[PDB]
């Protein structure tokens, strides 16, 4: 006996993580510390015009999509590209233990998909692009026409995070001013991210 | 007894563990398999994030039992 409750569990990646260390200064953001942020943004923009066009992703439920296991990947395709998803989304993506550059994906026109990939590095890599192939491919998409798109270059070895979480609150407010859809409008040239203010949101969330 | 632990890639990890055995030594018997710090791995089990310090047995892990591992992604 002793029964065990199992009523009706979350599913792994969304369970808490208590011990989640706090960041500091220079330390390289965890995807804890992603999906923290991310929560908070998207609980400060309810209500405003547009905000139901936003879906920010799981950083997991993004590896999910090349597991190996199909009801995985099915579970992860059901969670950012289904007909209730909306049609912005912002994946993160992550080379392990090494890098982090943000894919944005629209799909209000279902004839003709965009993709926006971002890397801050100076030097790219050809392996991060591959990952935001892998993601693009297990989403139904051409990675041949994903956009390789200018960022601010980082100019430190730890706030490649920081870059993605300031593009993702600053393209945002864009879809919500409507200029977005300018020319340049997923241009991230001019962006300063600020570990100060990313730390103040955790704190206060 | 041989318990599995599955991570969000598709992989499937089996060990021989005792019940005795401590959260923080399972760890390390899948640090030797696969070659994660354990600074890094997030055992679950039934839906709950396992403390280092529990046994398997305090936790009620029978022999074949399933346990999720998520990883702390960083960059």
């Amino acid at each position: 006996p002793e029964r065990i409750d199992v009523d009706n569990l979350p599913s792994p990646q969304d369970v808490a993580d208590p011990e989640l260390p706090p960041v500091r200064a220079t330390s390289w953001l965890l995807d804890g510390h992603l999906r923290a942020y991310t929560d908070d943004l998207a609980r400060r923009l309810r209500g405003e015009p547009n905000a139901h066009l936003l879906h920010f992703a799981d950083s997991q439920v993004v590896t999910m999509l090349s597991s190996a296991d199909p009801d995985q990947q099915a579970r992860a395709q059901r969670l950012l590209a289904g007909d209730d998803i909306p049609p912005i989304v912002f994946l993160p993506i992550n080379q392990p233990n090494a890098h982090w550059s943000l894919l944005v994906v629209d799909r209000r026109n279902k004839d003709a998909v965009a993709a926006y990939h971002y890397d801050s590095m100076a030097q790219k890599d050809p392996q991060q692009r591959y990952l935001a192939d892998m993601a693009a491919y297990h989403l139904g998409l051409d990675y041949q026409q994903t956009h390789e798109m200018p960022i601010a270059i980082q100019s430190d070895g730890y706030s490649c995070g920081d870059h993605v979480l300031t593009g993702i609150e600053v393209l945002a407010h864009r879809v919500l001013d409507g200029t977005f859809d300018y020319a340049g409008g997923r241009d991230l040239t001019d962006i300063e991210p600020d570990r100060g203010l990313i730390r103040d949101r955790l704190a206060q969330a | 007894m041989q318990i599995f632990v599955k991570t969000l890639t598709g992989k499937t990890i089996t060990l021989e563990v005792e019940p005795s055995d401590t959260i923080e030594n399972v760890k390390a018997k899948i640090q030797d398999k696969e070659g994660i710090p354990p600074d890094q791995q997030r055992l679950i089990f039934a839906g709950k994030q396992l403390e280092d310090g529990r046994t398997l047995s305090d936790y009620n892990i029978q022999k074949e039992s399933t346990l999720h591992l998520v990883l702390r992604l960083r960059g």
